[PDB]
Parts: C-alpha cells; sequence; structure tokens
C-alpha cells in the first residue's frame, strides 16, 4: 500500500511526517511478511 | 484534568500566512530557521490576530 517499496526512495521523496506513515506501512507489510514465513517453517519443522 | 511536569509557554509574533508552520514536522521559514515544533509535539498552540 506504500507509495513505493524501495525504502530510500520514500525518504528522499516524503517529508518526515508523511514518510512515517509510508514506512509504517512497509513495516507493517514486511513484519507480517516474517511473521507468516516463521509460522510456515515452524509447522514444517513439526512435520520434519 | 491532566497533570503536567513543567508546561513551556514560548511567545512570538509572526504574519499570517506562517502560523500554518506552528504544526508537527511542518517546511517553510518558520518550521525550518526560526521555530520548528518537535514530531511528537504534546500541547496546545493558540494565536489571536
Amino acid at each position: 500500500g506504500a507509495i513505493s517499496s524501495v525504502l530510500n526512495d520514500i525518504l528522499s521523496r516524503l517529508d518526515p511526517p508523511e514518510a512515517e506513515v509510508q514506512i509504517d506501512r512497509l513495516i507493517t507489510g514486511r513484519l507480517q511478511s516474517l511473521q507468516t514465513y516463521v509460522t510456515q517453517q515452524l509447522i514444517r519443522a513439526a512435520e520434519i | 484534568d491532566l497533570c503536567f511536569t513543567n508546561v513551556y509557554a514560548d511567545s512570538f509574533v509572526i504574519r499570517g500566512d506562517e502560523v500554518r508552520q506552528i504544526a508537527p514536522g511542518q517546511t517553510g521559514k518558520i518550521a525550518d530557521y526560526n521555530y520548528k515544533l518537535p514530531d511528537d509535539f504534546t500541547g496546545c498552540v493558540i494565536a489571536w490576530n
């Protein structure tokens, strides 16, 4: 949902108040990606 | 209904179009070189003509 998936580009494009919102969007997305990966790895490791 | 450790009252005078610059994370002559409010500023801004 952010304006870009590149983080330096958001930082160099937007002012800090709005860059904070965009970076929070990226942080939520990437943190969810890690949580999904770790949960899936835990289940697969139980199978192994 | 609130208590505070301390209150700082900052007073100055600026023209009309720079009052919008008294806000967190602003850009402009005031918010850049005169009086910058922090991004997480907690408090009240009072002005009058």
